DNA sequence: GGTTAAAACGCGGGGGACAGCGCGTACGTGCGTTTAAGCGGTGCTAGAGCTGTCTACGACCAATTGAGCGGCCTCGGCACC
DNA sequence: GTGCCGAGGCCGCTCAATTGGTCGTAGACAGCTCTAGCACCGCTTAAACGCACGTACGCGCTGTCCCCCGCGTTTTAACCG
């Protein structure tokens, strides 16, 4: 291509953007200019951002859903902060992920230790009552 | 229909009310661009019927901000020791394998090397 | 007297289950998956009759592995054999 | 009116009950009359609820057949022809009820 | 034209390259074994029959002569269990969306 | 600019309809198997893309599964042993294959607590039960 | 009496032993242990040399190297705060 | 000459007959609930027109994958200390 | 003398390697449906109108496994077709 000629009609997409292109749905343009904007490296790849947007899409997807199951056993159809907490203590490999993670407006585990319960029919040792 | 320019248009709200009909527009706000749009759009394909309040979307969008800054941040650092001065997938999909647990990990690596494949395939 | 009133059911064909309660039953059941559900008198009397046969093929085959362990009762191990074998739960 | 899942008139014109645990509809004589069909002379105290919680596991697959079946046609009743449908993809097929 | 040999050009209702492709990408360094094939060929079939099957009732029973995704939706959960389908939809639903804003 | 109702740049198979929307499973002979197949008198054009897609998807899985039993089992290659293998320890997988034998297979190494010696115990250690 | 002559392939994971374990438990100012803390060592070792590894292998694979460097060590250590100078 | 089954009859349990106790039933009544009707009101499902982008049809050629081959690493097995 | 530790070794697992015709993706110009607008009654909706069936309390008989307890079953052995 050369002379700064018309090139014609645009074979190469102009509606689709690039996530389009690869069927996902994150702004992969986006991820490109963050990473040029928190100065990661001096260059950044082609498919530096296609891939980040995938890993972030498939990390919304199975968080949401998993936050949706919750949400089903709760009786809400709105997810709230609480369901996500029970999510990311129920999964081992997102508990491992967001350890230290603390979820803003709720979000706790029902979990009691088996002390908490003497469950000896009150029957002190010996003798029934104390 | 009109022909704008480039010199007088940078931040071109209301400083002074002449306006006619409808008020002139606020100061711009700081755009605090958020995965929220796209977020929901992912919400609908898993479950369709089920909502999302605002608390856990910014949650989400806390969380993605974050997330981010530790594979880009550890795949930063990863040039750095293999003295590269570009940064591409393969590099993230190390980094994935570090920060991520295992299973979690090749779910994001194989799902990400079909999503790049269908963008360097296709035109 | 257990015995004798297995003439009586299997001469003379009738329902075996209370209409209604079946009916609430499939109900509360529905609702959970959508609520509001409508349903037709003749539908529901239709599953009745189903489910009840589908129990009687189950209590048929329990009887038959009662015999097996030189037993007569039929116990919730008999129920777990016949469901396994045939399928339906495992 | 209008009418959207139902229950449009409201005020004192209608009227619903909490249904939680109508399992128990099926009681002894019921579930005996069902095992003297199939012909067993006694039957435990304990297979009383396995009984019901085998006819919910058998009613719950069938239920989600003819729901979706009638959800297709976005029909707000369950006609019997629905029902005799789903009845045909699990095998525990019943002549009548429509043809 | 036909005088060479050509009689040998047939048949191929086979999914064989398609999952060998799904497995690379699956995969990316695996082998398969043309005895496998075999086993994943057979098994699609059944499975595009299966749903078929089912979609060519739910046509008659409602009157419609044309076939859609709603109705493979329907067939789609009425074969599949509840976490098989869940991942399903979400899958065929993104084709269509793609499909539709692509030209 | 003027190109009639549409231009000449191309016309013969500029981009398939498979791969159209990022699909790699065949949609034409999906749509011909569905019309030369007496389905239906007529089909729609969405029936094909979201069918294929969900072949695609059962295809993938089964074969993730296999691929990892069969790094269990030390070997690169997929065998009939890891398909079985994958269909059988899933329950979901169980009910739809269940009444299906496949070719070179196996069975899961399943025995009761009174096949193995005490009368019937069934501690045993890690790696079992 | 009691002796064994197999080098290989049947103590690598034991090659700790009763003594060492006591040795380390003397730098840790422990004056007495339980004999069950022999197995859990090599387990709760093994868990330490696993993770570290599994990063360390990775910047050694990602790098194009058949050789991990003992820089190579220093980055599997820094993630999980393990730091070594 | 060794392996399983098969005769003899171990052997301490599991079941029916020996017995209570506690329910769940399912007939008379009145009041609205839900399923069917009675007839529209725009919205969708199937009728063709025009000339084009795509699948089915059809061609050869060098390369491309899966059979098999030969050394090796792994396994069950008998015999001394 | 026993059980499990091993060593040598036997065919296939995974890599390559040169030749015939199988399959897939690019290219034209002929009919047909894809998908897009419009019709009028038919299938499903809400709100009344009636009609026996269904819930709550009655008198009755029905059953399960507790204890003590036989003799026919199918394993445990060391020796033949």
């Amino acid at each position: 291509m050369s002379g700064r000629g018309k090139q014609g009609g645009k074979t190469r997409a102009k509606a689709k953007t690039r996530s389009s292109r690869a069927g996902l749905q994150f702004p992969v343009g986006r991820v490109h200019r963050l990473l040029r904007k928190g100065n990661y490296a001096e260059r950044v790849g082609a498919g530096a951002p296609v891939y980040l947007a995938a890993v972030l899409e498939y990390l919304t997807a199975e968080i949401l859903e998993l936050a949706g199951n919750a949400a089903r056993d709760n009786k809400k159809t709105r997810i709230i902060p609480r369901h996500l907490q029970l999510a990311v203590r129920n999964d081992e490999e997102l508990n491992k992920l967001l350890g230290r993670v603390t979820i803003a407006q709720g979000g706790v585990l029902p979990n009691i230790q088996s002390v908490l319960l003497p469950k000896k029919t009150e029957s002190s040792k010996s003798a029934k009552s104390k | 229909m009109a022909k704008s320019a480039p010199a007088p248009k940078k931040g071109s709200k209301k400083a002074v009310t002449k306006t006619q009909k409808k008020d002139g527009k606020k100061r711009r706000k700081s755009r605090k661009e958020s995965y929220a749009i796209y977020v929901y759009k992912v919400l609908k394909q898993v479950h369709p019927d089920t909502g999302i309040s605002s608390k856990a979307m910014s949650i989400m969008n806390s969380f993605v901000n974050d997330v981010f800054e530790r594979i880009a941040g550890e795949a930063s650092r990863l040039a750095h020791y293999n003295k590269r001065s570009t940064i591409t997938s393969r590099e993230i999909q190390t980094a994935v394998r570090l920060l991520l647990p295992g299973e979690l990990a090749k779910h994001a690596v194989s799902e990400g090397t079909k999503a790049v494949t269908k963008y360097t395939s296709a035109k | 007297v257990a015995l004798r009133e297995i003439r009586r059911y299997q001469k003379s064909t009738e329902l075996l289950i209370r209409k209604l309660p079946f009916q609430r039953l499939v109900r509360e059941i529905a609702q959970d998956f959508k609520t509001d559900l409508r349903f037709q008198s003749s539908a529901v009397m239709a599953l009745q009759e189903a489910s009840e046969a589908y129990l009687v093929a189950l209590f048929e085959d329990t009887n038959l592995c009662a015999i097996h362990a030189k037993r007569v009762t039929i116990m919730p191990k008999d129920i777990q054999l016949a469901r396994r074998i045939r399928g339906e739960r495992a | 009116g209008k009418g959207g899942k139902g229950l449009g008139k409201g005020g004192a014109k209608r009227h619903r009950k909490v249904l939680r645990d109508n399992i128990q509809g099926i009681t002894k004589p019921a579930i005996r009359r069902l095992a003297r069909r199939g012909g067993v002379k006694r039957i435990s105290g304990l297979i009383y609820e396995e009984t019901r919680g085998v006819l919910k596991v058998f009613l719950e697959n069938v239920i989600r057949d003819a729901v979706t079946y009638t959800e297709h046609a976005k029909r707000k009743t369950v006609t019997a022809m629905d029902v005799v449908y789903a009845l045909k993809r699990q095998g525990r097929t019943l002549y009548g009820f429509g043809g």
